[PDB]
């Protein structure tokens, strides 16, 4: 992914939801992408990947949520609209 | 550090 370009992703919730957990919110540095469930939906369709960024669901800016408000977001979306982009940088000060 | 699952 060398252009870093934002990527949509659909995915379906199956019947414990989207499959991921959220990182981050804690100081305006935005949402992240922490853990991919296998066999979860977010896992079953390959796209997203640990350390993306969770720019936007159904249509909402998420760059600047904290973490309650993207948590709301994404609990509350069925067929759900994710824009998300590779930040590894960004992602370096969870994770080395 | 705490994560959310959804």
């Amino acid at each position: 992914d060398f252009t870093r370009e934002p990527r949509k992703i659909i995915l379906h919730k199956g019947s414990t939801g989207l499959g991921f957990n959220i990182v981050g919110g804690e100081d305006g540095e935005g949402i992240f992408v922490s853990f991919i469930l296998a066999g979860g939906p977010a896992d079953l369709s390959g796209e997203l990947r640990r350390g993306d960024r969770i720019l936007s669901v159904n249509g909402v800016n998420l760059r600047n949520a904290t973490h309650e408000q993207a948590a709301a977001a994404l609990k509350r979306a069925q067929s759900v609209t994710i824009v998300a982009q590779y930040r590894p940088e960004e992602y370096s000060r969870f994770e080395s | 550090x705490r994560t959310t699952p959804v």
